[PDB]
This record gives C-alpha cells, structure tokens and sequence, in this order.
C-alpha cells in the first residue's frame, strides 16, 4: 500500500513536540517521517524495498477543521483540514519525479533530478560535453509519480446565508489517486500551498497568488 | 606461471585488440599468419631443444655445451633473479626459419607468446623461484639491417638491428601505467590501467554515484621509465653522397642508462613509424610520418673492437 | 561515508604515539621540548630523525618509507593535534613534517620511477635557486553557475579546479572562480 497512517491524536499524546511541529512546518516533517517510515518497514521487511522504496506518512485527525471560506493568507504553508465536496476531478497523470534527461549533443544521460512540487526541474550542463544546449525527457529511464487534480467546494448545507460556495484545487500524488469521485463528500488534509509557478505576474491585473491544496491524506464521508 | 606478476612491455608498444581470424569456412591473428598457440608450442620447442653446433668454449662462457643452451640460461636466471631471457635471432633461424621469420615480422605478437612459453618452462621446472616479475624475452642478432635508410614503408613495426654510436641520452620519462582515481566526496578510489595508451577515466563513482567526482591522483598511480637515445647510425653500406644518419631509440624500464654518450652499441628493437602533430596543441598529424626504434636489447660486444 | 584510508590512519595514530612516547637518552620527550618551538609564529616544521622512528616502531618507519607520499598528510595532522593538545597555536596554522638523518641515500640516475611517491635522500649541488612565492595548496571556488561554493579542491603541483560542481543539477566543469580570501597557501621554492 505505500502508506502508513498516523493518527495526530496519537502523535500528540505520546510526542506533543512533533505534534506541535507538523502543523508549522509539513513539508520537513513530512520527508522527516517517511524517512523513518522507510527505515523501520526496511527493517521489518528487508525485502520491501524492492517494492515501494519510499512511503508516505499520511496525518489523520488534525484537530482544526477549517472550511473553504476561512483559508487565509495566515494558513499558508501549513497543514489544514478541511471537508468538501468533489466537483470535478482529472484523470490519472504520469507527472515526472525522478527525471534522467538525454542530452541530444551527445547522447549523454543527466541523471535523476527530484521533480519538486514548486519549479520545473532544469538542468545545467551536460557533464559530459558541457553544453547547456537543448535536453530532452528520457521517459525509459525516468520513473513517474501518478498526479491527479480535483476541485472541492464547500458543501451547500455548510453554505449559508446568501454566500456563495467556494471551491479549491486539490493535488494528489501516487496513493491518493482515485480515492475520490466527483460528487463524493471528503475531508482532506494537506499543505495550503502558495508557490508553484502562480503569481500572475503577466500584468494582466493585480499580483495575486493561486494557491493550491497538496493533500495529504484523504477521509471519504460515507 | 606461479601467480608472480606480468610486467607490461612499454618496449612493445600499446596493446592491439588481438583479434583472431579463422583462414578457413587456421586460427590466425587478424592480418598476421602467427598462431599464437603453435608459435608458443614451437618457441617451447625450440627452447628446450636447441644446441649450437659449431659453437665455440670461448663464445660461450659459464655455460655447458652439450646441455641446453637457453636451458642453461634459465637455470642462471634462477641463481641471480634478473627475468631477461636474451635469445639470439640467428639461433632462431638456424632452429626454425619459419619462426624467426615470424618473430621478424611481427614482434608485437609473437614476442609476448615466448614471454609465456619461458615462463611456463620456468616455472615447470625451477617452480619455487622468487622473481618481481614475469621473465621477459629479449630477442637480438636479427639479420643486420646494412643502412637504415634502405628500409621501406612496408618495414615498419618489426624488428631489425642496427650498428650505431650513442651521441646523446635524454632524461628519465615517467611513462603512466595505472592511473589512480579518488572520489572528492566519498574519498573511495581506484585504479584504471593503459588499455591502449589511453585511461578511460571513471566518470562516475562506483561508491556514491556521483558523476565526474573522481579526480585522477597523479602521485599515486603507477609509472614506467622511458629515455630517448640519439645515436648517429654506423652502417656499412655507404652509397656515394649518402651523409651520416642520426635516428631516435626509446629505451623502457630497463634499457635506461644503460647506454652512455660515446658507447658504439648494436640496438635490436621496433621500426615504429609515428605521426607528428603540425603543432603542440593541435591533434592534426602531417601525412608524413617519423620513425624511430623501439629498443628491446642492447648489444655491446663487436668483433673488431677492444672490450 | 567518507572511505578511509586504514594504512594513513594507522600510520597517523603510531606517529602520534612515537612523538607522545619517543625519549631521547635524558629520558624526557625529546619531541615535546622540540614541539615547544612550534608555537612560534614564522615557525611550522618539526624535525624528526629517521634513526629515531626506526628504533621506535622499525614497521611504523618502513612503512613511512614505503608509502611516505600518501601517508605524509596524515603525519602533517598527527603533528597538528600534538601541537594543540599541548599548546594554543591558532586553528588555521598548518605543521610539516621533515625528515632527517634517512639512512639509505641515492643517487639521481637512480631517481627512476619506482622511487615515485616513497621516501628518498639524495645529494646535489645547486644551480640556482628561484625566489619565494606562496603556492596554492587548497583553494575553494566559486560556481558562477550556481554561486555554490566548492570548499578545500586539493592543488596537485598545478591549478586544479573543481571537476565538477557540487550542486548535482548543474555540471559546470569550466566556470569557476577561486577565492583567495579562503585558500590556504604555503612557502614554495623552487631550486
Ligand atoms: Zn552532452
Ligand atoms: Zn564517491
Ligand atoms: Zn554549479
């Protein structure tokens, strides 16, 4: 399965350091845990890592649970919980994650560069020829991480008044896939994610940031 | 062999890929007709069947007559500890014409083929000697070339013996044999020996995977000898308006120093023809190639002459 | 995880116990009261006898002799920490080891390459001597790729530039810059 869930409530009782950390800093904790997480299944299971070679630490429980309408620039770059509903949802998209490069000067293979979450991954040089010329994808040689977009909106009961129902993208990687169908009711938790690549900054109007939800774990409500 | 090891020959130029062609649809070397497995068969013979037959006491010091020569050769080679096998090129052609001319034409083959015939009777017999290395065979005696510039395009990269007077030698050469690669991240190291006068360099590091982290260390690889003899050659055939000839020797590991200025020798070694770059620091080579011998032995003694 | 080079470092540990141990007839340590002289500024090279490491440890000095090229730094360092164990000579100086009173002397025709990188002593008479230049023995450079800083790239009796930058996505080999500011150099003369 790849994924080991932590109950935060758990967490927080027996280490309330990490509990307290995880909420501030998700992303170094999150590596910080699958670290370990693979250590420990590696020792139980030296023969697991032909299998998966990585696992995802998925929080559970977080105690706030902020709706759509809350998210604030405060929240940025932390891990939040809200619940939804999935309005939309693409398919399943083979998104780069350690990326081999050919060099199409001399043949060369750069080899695995981490496709972050933020910027695309562009190499230097060619080690061997130097050339900072063109590069291609090798797609035999690299390896990809499944990626799916949804979006999720505040449901309409838990609108009121006469507000209208705001909705956020959602990005799931390699477990969370097809956990999630349009029109199903979730609760997710993840990083409110600021700084990809959106900053609109083509002077098209004021410089406002997309953000983005990068779940990291997923309850459907049924 | 006793597991004692084999010591590259600068002496006979880079290795070749050694490709072997079969000459029917027997087993020869591409472009050569040596058959290193009758050759080494024929050259063992040879070695522990060959008596001189109208050799002298005098020519041949220390050393039984009726009992086989090299045999003899060997036996002293195992009382003293030097591995070098002097062979006389005209024993060989008295034993086997066949060989000789074989040894003749293609030295670069055929010589490292008697290299392991030797050590496999050494070995055979005498099997607790201690030696640093492989005993190595040097052939000499070869049908004297009568004036160097007689020889043809069509004799280069054999063996032939010239009569000439040392007038200068260089300083010792360190010739690179095994370069010696560190990693400057993870320290792990190793080492690339000559493939054919190129090192191949790592690129990567078999430790950590890091690429092009492996930095050649000069100091800690292994190195060979090399000196450059000028001697000004002493042929016999003069024809009219010929002047003096000056040709250059390349002496490997053990033949260094071991020539001074002044000293008339008889050189046995390689016709190597090679390209000159048109400048230092460009790869371009004229079409007209320079020649120069490949010494493999030294010969001091002469009829004619005072010891 | 940083290969070690097992024979230097027990070379290392066997030097430090001759220099820590080693008595001269007196029976006091000849080496420290040497060492003593070391605090000195303008003064970063002690003087060991080879008589007196081979009656010490006859394998520690052989293998001196035999691999002094590659186990040489680590006698450097053996130095430095008896030296500061002791004293509070500043973090950055560096300490030579030099050699004295070896044996064996040879002569240049025979300087062949076998002697490449082994102890040896030899007797010359000097032509000329060239003037006093520091030389680079460790610099740290600048990737002007990436701006990463490429720390303590050892000198090879030639300008050695990183081979290749740190950073792993970015394979500038050409484009470095060298700060003098934070290379280490030392006194370098050439007769
Ligand atoms: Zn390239
Ligand atoms: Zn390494
Ligand atoms: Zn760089």
């Amino acid at each position: 399965r790849e994924s080991l869930v932590v109950n935060y409530e758990d967490l927080a009782a027996r280490e309330h350091v990490l509990a307290y950390f995880l909420p501030e800093a998700p992303a170094e904790l999150l590596q910080i845990f699958d670290e370990a997480a693979l250590e420990v299944v590696l020792a139980m299971y030296p023969k697991y890592d032909r299998i998966t070679n990585h696992i995802h630490v998925r929080i559970s429980h977080l105690p706030l649970v902020e709706e759509l309408r809350s998210l604030r620039q405060l929240h940025l770059n932390q891990l939040i919980r809200t619940s939804g509903v999935v309005t939309s949802c693409t398919g399943v998209l083979p998104q780069l994650s350690m990326v081999k490069y050919n060099c199409n000067k001399c043949n060369f293979v750069l080899g695995p560069f981490c496709q972050s979450q933020n910027q695309e991954v562009k190499p230097g040089s060619c080690p061997e020829c130097q050339s900072a010329g063109p590069f291609e994808v090798n797609m035999e040689e690299t390896i990809y991480q499944n990626y799916q977009r949804i979006r999720i909106q505040e449901s309409p009961g838990k609108v009121a008044a006469g507000r209208l129902p705001r909705s956020k993208d959602a990005i799931l990687l390699a477990d969370l896939v097809d956990s999630c169908k349009p029109g199903d009711e979730i609760e997710l938790t993840g990083i409110y994610h600021n700084n990809y690549d959106g900053s609109l900054n083509t002077a098209n109007g004021f410089p406002v940031f997309a953000t983005v939800i990068l779940a990291n774990h997923v309850a459907k409500k049924d | 062999v006793r597991g004692t090891p084999v010591r590259q020959r600068p002496d006979l130029g880079s290795a070749q890929k050694g490709l072997q062609v079969d000459l029917q649809s027997k087993l020869v070397i591409w472009g050569t007709d040596v058959n290193v497995a009758a050759c080494k068969e024929n050259f063992q013979r040879f070695l522990q069947r060959f008596i001189d037959p109208l050799a002298k006491e005098e020519e041949n010091v220390g050393i039984d007559i009726t009992e086989p020569l090299y045999m003899q050769r060997l036996g002293e080679i195992n009382v003293i500890g030097e591995p070098f096998l002097n062979v006389n090129c005209e024993h060989i052609k008295s034993f086997d014409k066949n060989l000789y001319r074989q040894l003749i034409s293609y030295p670069q083959e055929v010589i490292p083929t008697f290299d392991m015939a030797v050590n496999e009777i050494f070995f055979d017999r005498y099997p607790d000697s201690i030696l640093e290395h492989q005993i190595q065979v040097r052939p000499f005696n070869a049908l004297k070339t009568k004036n160097m510039r007689n020889l043809n395009p069509e004799d280069i990269d054999q063996l032939i013996t010239i009569s000439g007077m040392v007038i200068r030698t260089s300083q010792l050469i360190p010739e690179m044999q095994e370069a010696f690669f560190q990693c400057q991240v993870c320290a792990h190291t190793t080492r690339v020996e000559m493939d054919r006068g190129r090192i191949a360099e790592p690129s990567v590091c078999g430790r950590c995977h890091t690429t092009h982290s492996m930095a050649l260390i000069h100091n800690r690889s292994l190195f060979s000898d090399k000196q450059m003899i000028k001697l000004q050659e002493s042929p016999e055939d003069m024809p009219a308006g010929q002047t003096p000839h000056t040709v250059i020797l390349f002496a490997h590991n053990d033949l260094v120093d071991k020539v001074q200025p002044g000293d008339r020798v008889n050189v046995t070694g390689i016709y190597r023809a090679v390209p000159i770059r048109v400048n230092p620091r460009v790869s371009n080579v004229k079409s007209v190639y320079k020649t120069h011998i490949d010494v493999i032995h030294y010969r001091k003694t002469d009829a004619k002459r005072l010891h | 995880l940083e290969v070690r080079d097992e024979v230097a470092e027990k070379c290392q540990k066997l030097f430090l116990d001759f220099l820590e141990e080693f008595q001269s007839s007196d029976g006091e340590i000849k080496y420290l009261q040497l060492a003593e002289e070391l605090i000195r500024p303008e003064r970063n090279t002690l003087v060991v006898s080879f008589v007196d490491l081979e009656q010490f440890n006859q394998q520690l000095s052989t293998t001196i002799q035999e691999e002094f090229y590659r186990v040489y730094p680590y006698l450097c360092r053996a130095l430095k920490t008896f030296v500061k164990d002791r004293k509070e000579i500043p973090l950055a100086k560096d300490f030579y080891v030099a050699f004295q009173d070896l044996p064996t002397r040879h002569k240049i025709r025979e300087l062949t390459s076998s002697r490449i990188g082994l102890l040896t002593r030899i007797s010359g008479q000097v032509v000329r001597t060239h003037p006093v230049h520091p030389e680079l023995v460790s610099g740290t450079f600048l990737c002007l790729d990436c701006q990463t800083v490429i720390r303590d790239v050892e000198q090879q009796f030639k300008y050695t530039q990183p081979n290749i930058c740190r950073n792993p996505v970015c394979a500038n080999r050409r484009r470095f810059l060298l700060d003098t500011n934070k290379s280490r150099f030392v006194d370098f003369q050439k007769v």
